[PDB]
Protein backbone atom coordinates (compact mmCIF):
# COMPACT_ATOMS: atom_id res chain seq x y z
CA UNK A 1 0.00 0.00 0.00
CA UNK A 2 0.67 3.54 -1.06
CA UNK A 3 3.57 1.77 -3.81
CA UNK A 4 0.27 -0.55 -5.41
CA UNK A 5 -0.67 2.63 -7.09
CA UNK A 6 2.40 2.34 -9.01
CA UNK A 7 3.08 -1.20 -10.13
CA UNK A 8 -0.42 -1.75 -10.96
CA UNK A 9 -0.22 0.65 -13.11
CA UNK A 10 2.85 -0.88 -14.83
CA UNK A 11 0.37 -3.80 -15.55
CA UNK A 12 -2.15 -0.95 -16.96
CA UNK A 13 0.37 -0.29 -19.35
CA UNK A 14 1.32 -4.19 -20.12
CA UNK A 15 -2.11 -3.73 -21.90
CA UNK A 16 -2.22 -0.46 -23.73
CA UNK A 17 0.86 -1.28 -26.00
CA UNK A 18 -0.36 -4.87 -26.48
CA UNK A 19 -3.79 -3.46 -28.26
CA UNK A 20 -1.07 -0.96 -30.54
CA UNK A 21 -0.09 -4.32 -31.86
CA UNK A 22 -3.28 -5.63 -31.94
CA UNK A 23 -4.45 -2.97 -34.37
CA UNK A 24 -2.59 -2.69 -37.53
CA UNK A 25 -4.58 -0.02 -39.04
CA UNK A 26 -3.92 3.51 -40.56
CA UNK A 27 -5.11 4.67 -36.83
CA UNK A 28 -7.65 6.85 -37.36
CA UNK A 29 -7.24 7.69 -33.54
CA UNK A 30 -4.88 10.22 -33.34
CA UNK A 31 -3.51 10.83 -30.13
CA UNK A 32 -1.17 13.38 -31.52
CA UNK A 33 -1.26 16.84 -32.46
CA UNK A 34 0.16 17.03 -36.13
CA UNK A 35 2.93 18.95 -37.71
CA UNK A 36 2.28 21.71 -34.95
CA UNK A 37 5.47 24.41 -34.93
CA UNK A 38 8.06 24.19 -32.40
CA UNK A 39 10.42 26.97 -33.38
CA UNK A 40 12.11 27.53 -36.55
CA UNK A 41 11.77 29.95 -40.37
CA UNK A 42 11.46 26.50 -42.08
CA UNK A 43 11.30 23.47 -39.56
CA UNK A 44 7.21 23.45 -38.73
CA UNK A 45 7.42 19.07 -37.50
CA UNK A 46 7.09 16.89 -34.89
CA UNK A 47 4.17 16.23 -33.65
CA UNK A 48 3.11 17.55 -30.33
CA UNK A 49 1.10 17.15 -26.76
CA UNK A 50 -0.59 20.18 -24.27
CA UNK A 51 -0.85 19.60 -21.26
CA UNK A 52 -2.08 22.61 -18.04
CA UNK A 53 0.68 23.77 -15.16
CA UNK A 54 -0.79 25.88 -12.41
CA UNK A 55 1.01 28.92 -9.61
CA UNK A 56 3.48 30.26 -8.00
CA UNK A 57 7.03 31.63 -8.91
CA UNK A 58 5.91 34.00 -11.22
CA UNK A 59 7.66 35.86 -14.03
CA UNK A 60 8.00 37.95 -16.80
CA UNK A 61 7.09 35.12 -19.72
CA UNK A 62 9.05 35.87 -22.42
CA UNK A 63 9.06 32.70 -25.06
CA UNK A 64 5.54 32.23 -25.64
CA UNK A 65 4.11 30.49 -29.32
CA UNK A 66 0.68 32.20 -29.76
CA UNK A 67 -1.29 35.45 -28.92
CA UNK A 68 -2.52 34.09 -25.64
CA UNK A 69 -5.03 31.47 -26.81
CA UNK A 70 -6.76 28.54 -24.59
CA UNK A 71 -8.49 26.97 -27.76
CA UNK A 72 -7.35 26.94 -31.03
CA UNK A 73 -8.19 30.67 -32.70
CA UNK A 74 -10.90 31.23 -34.65
CA UNK B 1 2.75 50.29 -54.04
CA UNK B 2 1.43 48.86 -51.25
CA UNK B 3 3.84 49.14 -48.55
CA UNK B 4 4.18 46.62 -45.69
CA UNK B 5 4.17 49.24 -43.03
CA UNK B 6 2.07 46.90 -40.78
CA UNK B 7 3.91 44.23 -41.24
CA UNK B 8 7.23 46.29 -40.62
CA UNK B 9 6.00 47.57 -36.96
CA UNK B 10 5.02 44.16 -35.96
CA UNK B 11 8.43 43.19 -36.85
CA UNK B 12 9.75 46.01 -35.35
CA UNK B 13 8.38 45.96 -31.52
CA UNK B 14 9.81 42.66 -31.21
CA UNK B 15 13.30 42.67 -31.82
CA UNK B 16 14.70 45.71 -34.16
CA UNK B 17 13.69 48.07 -31.05
CA UNK B 18 14.52 51.65 -31.57
CA UNK B 19 16.12 52.51 -34.63
CA UNK B 20 14.31 50.14 -37.01
CA UNK B 21 11.00 51.73 -35.81
CA UNK B 22 12.15 55.72 -36.11
CA UNK B 23 13.11 55.53 -39.11
CA UNK B 24 9.65 53.76 -40.22
CA UNK B 25 7.91 56.08 -37.92
CA UNK B 26 8.81 59.02 -39.99
CA UNK B 27 7.44 57.13 -42.74
CA UNK B 28 3.98 57.12 -41.38
CA UNK B 29 3.60 60.92 -41.63
CA UNK B 30 4.29 61.44 -44.79
CA UNK B 31 1.64 58.54 -45.91
CA UNK B 32 -0.91 60.26 -43.69
CA UNK B 33 -0.36 64.16 -45.12
CA UNK B 34 -1.40 63.36 -48.73
CA UNK B 35 -5.03 63.40 -48.67
CA UNK B 36 -4.65 67.12 -47.21
CA UNK B 37 -7.49 67.38 -44.85
CA UNK B 38 -9.18 63.85 -44.84
CA UNK B 39 -10.73 61.94 -41.64
CA UNK B 40 -7.67 61.96 -40.13
CA UNK B 41 -7.78 59.44 -36.89
CA UNK B 42 -9.90 56.65 -39.53
CA UNK B 43 -6.77 56.46 -40.92
CA UNK B 44 -4.25 56.19 -38.88
CA UNK B 45 -5.76 53.98 -36.97
CA UNK B 46 -6.41 51.59 -39.70
CA UNK B 47 -2.93 51.25 -40.75
CA UNK B 48 -2.02 50.53 -36.95
CA UNK B 49 -4.14 47.90 -36.34
CA UNK B 50 -5.19 44.55 -37.66
CA UNK B 51 -8.84 43.92 -39.53
CA UNK B 52 -9.76 40.31 -37.72
CA UNK B 53 -7.94 40.50 -34.03
CA UNK B 54 -7.68 44.02 -33.95
CA UNK B 55 -4.60 44.16 -32.31
CA UNK B 56 -2.80 47.53 -31.85
CA UNK B 57 0.82 48.50 -32.52
CA UNK B 58 0.89 48.85 -28.52
CA UNK B 59 -0.32 45.57 -27.53
CA UNK B 60 2.03 43.67 -30.48
CA UNK B 61 5.13 45.56 -28.36
CA UNK B 62 3.28 44.51 -24.85
CA UNK B 63 2.84 40.56 -25.62
CA UNK B 64 6.64 40.09 -26.32
CA UNK B 65 9.16 41.64 -23.66
CA UNK B 66 12.52 42.91 -24.78
CA UNK B 67 15.10 44.62 -22.20
CA UNK B 68 14.53 48.03 -24.10
CA UNK B 69 10.31 47.93 -23.79
CA UNK B 70 10.34 51.20 -21.66
CA UNK B 71 11.71 53.05 -25.00
CA UNK B 72 8.95 51.08 -27.04
CA UNK B 73 6.23 52.81 -25.50
CA UNK B 74 7.49 56.66 -25.21
CA UNK B 75 8.14 56.61 -28.94
CA UNK B 76 4.79 55.25 -29.52
CA UNK B 77 3.07 57.19 -27.17
CA UNK B 78 4.60 60.60 -28.47
CA UNK B 79 3.48 59.76 -31.86
CA UNK B 80 0.09 59.12 -30.57
CA UNK B 81 0.15 62.38 -28.94
CA UNK B 82 1.56 64.36 -31.72
CA UNK B 83 -2.16 63.44 -33.69
CA UNK B 84 -4.06 63.56 -30.86
CA UNK B 85 -5.39 60.47 -31.30
CA UNK B 86 -3.86 59.14 -27.94
CA UNK B 87 -7.08 58.33 -26.20
CA UNK B 88 -9.27 56.56 -28.22
CA UNK B 89 -5.79 54.72 -29.12
CA UNK B 90 -4.90 53.79 -25.34
CA UNK B 91 -8.33 52.73 -24.77
CA UNK B 92 -8.70 50.38 -27.91
CA UNK B 93 -10.06 46.83 -26.46
CA UNK B 94 -9.54 43.63 -28.08
CA UNK B 95 -12.69 42.95 -30.34
CA UNK B 96 -12.44 39.57 -31.82
CA UNK B 97 -14.73 38.23 -29.48
CA UNK B 98 -12.40 35.46 -28.19
CA UNK B 99 -11.03 37.67 -25.20
CA UNK B 100 -12.78 40.52 -26.06
CA UNK B 101 -12.23 43.53 -24.26
CA UNK B 102 -8.68 42.65 -22.93
CA UNK B 103 -7.03 46.58 -23.93
CA UNK B 104 -3.64 47.14 -23.86
CA UNK B 105 -3.76 48.19 -19.95
CA UNK B 106 -4.26 44.68 -19.13
CA UNK B 107 -1.58 42.99 -20.95
CA UNK B 108 0.80 45.72 -18.60
CA UNK B 109 -0.60 44.06 -15.39
CA UNK B 110 -0.56 40.42 -16.13
CA UNK B 111 2.81 40.89 -17.63
CA UNK B 112 4.37 42.34 -14.40
CA UNK B 113 5.73 45.17 -16.61
CA UNK B 114 5.33 47.74 -12.87
CA UNK B 115 7.53 50.36 -14.82
CA UNK B 116 5.29 51.05 -18.05
CA UNK B 117 2.26 50.73 -16.29
CA UNK B 118 2.59 54.00 -14.62
CA UNK B 119 3.95 55.31 -17.58
CA UNK B 120 0.07 53.92 -19.07
CA UNK B 121 -1.40 55.46 -16.47
CA UNK B 122 -0.17 58.55 -16.50
CA UNK B 123 -1.75 59.17 -20.30
CA UNK B 124 -5.14 58.15 -18.84
CA UNK B 125 -6.50 54.78 -19.25
CA UNK B 126 -9.73 53.65 -18.24
CA UNK B 127 -8.84 51.20 -15.60
CA UNK B 128 -12.55 49.97 -15.69
CA UNK B 129 -12.82 47.87 -18.44
CA UNK B 130 -14.63 44.46 -18.36
CA UNK B 131 -13.48 41.17 -20.06
CA UNK B 132 -15.67 38.78 -21.75
CA UNK B 133 -14.76 35.96 -23.69
CA UNK B 134 -14.08 32.51 -24.21
CA UNK B 135 -12.51 32.10 -20.89
CA UNK C 1 14.67 22.10 -26.30
CA UNK C 2 11.79 19.46 -25.37
CA UNK C 3 9.36 21.12 -23.87
CA UNK C 4 7.47 24.93 -24.56
CA UNK C 5 5.53 27.33 -23.25
CA UNK C 6 2.66 28.23 -25.49
CA UNK C 7 0.98 30.86 -23.76
CA UNK C 8 1.05 32.55 -20.24
CA UNK C 9 -2.09 34.39 -19.61
CA UNK C 10 -1.39 34.49 -15.33
CA UNK C 11 -0.34 31.48 -13.56
CA UNK C 12 -2.00 29.24 -15.92
CA UNK C 13 0.73 27.77 -18.38
CA UNK C 14 0.14 24.87 -20.84
CA UNK C 15 2.23 22.45 -21.21
CA UNK C 16 3.63 21.06 -24.62
CA UNK C 17 6.50 18.18 -24.94
CA UNK C 18 8.65 17.28 -28.18
CA UNK C 19 7.17 13.55 -28.44
CA UNK C 20 9.12 12.39 -31.27
CA UNK C 21 10.92 9.22 -29.75
CA UNK C 22 8.50 8.77 -27.43
CA UNK C 23 5.21 7.17 -28.30
CA UNK C 24 4.52 4.26 -30.04
CA UNK C 25 4.59 5.28 -33.85
CA UNK C 26 8.24 4.41 -34.64
CA UNK C 27 10.09 0.83 -33.93
CA UNK C 28 11.38 0.62 -30.98
CA UNK C 29 10.93 3.67 -28.82
CA UNK C 30 10.75 4.88 -24.89
CA UNK C 31 7.37 3.60 -24.37
CA UNK C 32 7.80 -0.08 -25.81
CA UNK C 33 11.22 -0.64 -23.94
CA UNK C 34 9.79 0.80 -20.50
CA UNK C 35 7.17 -1.49 -20.47
CA UNK C 36 8.30 -4.66 -21.91
CA UNK C 37 12.17 -4.49 -20.38
CA UNK C 38 12.39 -6.50 -16.99
CA UNK C 39 16.31 -6.33 -15.18
CA UNK C 40 14.70 -2.66 -13.79
CA UNK C 41 13.57 -2.32 -10.54
CA UNK C 42 12.75 1.31 -10.97
CA UNK C 43 9.92 0.71 -13.94
CA UNK C 44 6.70 2.02 -11.12
CA UNK C 45 8.47 5.61 -10.78
CA UNK C 46 9.41 5.99 -14.35
CA UNK C 47 5.65 6.14 -16.00
CA UNK C 48 5.11 8.90 -13.47
CA UNK C 49 7.10 11.31 -15.97
CA UNK C 50 4.80 13.72 -17.66
CA UNK C 51 5.51 13.19 -21.58
CA UNK C 52 4.69 9.22 -20.57
CA UNK C 53 1.87 9.68 -17.98
CA UNK C 54 -0.49 11.91 -19.48
CA UNK C 55 -0.03 10.50 -22.75
CA UNK C 56 -1.08 6.71 -21.93
CA UNK C 57 -3.69 8.42 -19.72
CA UNK C 58 -4.76 9.77 -23.11
CA UNK C 59 -4.18 6.69 -24.85
CA UNK C 60 -6.59 4.35 -22.96
CA UNK C 61 -9.20 7.36 -22.46
CA UNK C 62 -10.17 7.61 -26.33
CA UNK C 63 -10.38 3.62 -27.39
Amino acid sequence: SKESERIWRLQRARTILEFEKMLPEWLRSRFRMGELCKVADEDFRLCLRINEVKWTEWKTHVSFLNEDPGPIRR
Amino acid sequence: KKKRLKKRIFAAVSEGCVEELRELLQDLQDLCRRRRGLDVPDFLMHKLTASDTGKTCLMKALLNINPNTKEIVRILLAFAEENDILDRFINAEYTEEAYEGQTALNIAIERRQGDITAVLIAAGADVNAHAKGVF
Amino acid sequence: SRKFTDWAYGPVSSSLYDLTNVDTTTDNSVLEIIVYNTNIDNRHEMLTLEPLHTLLHTKWKKF
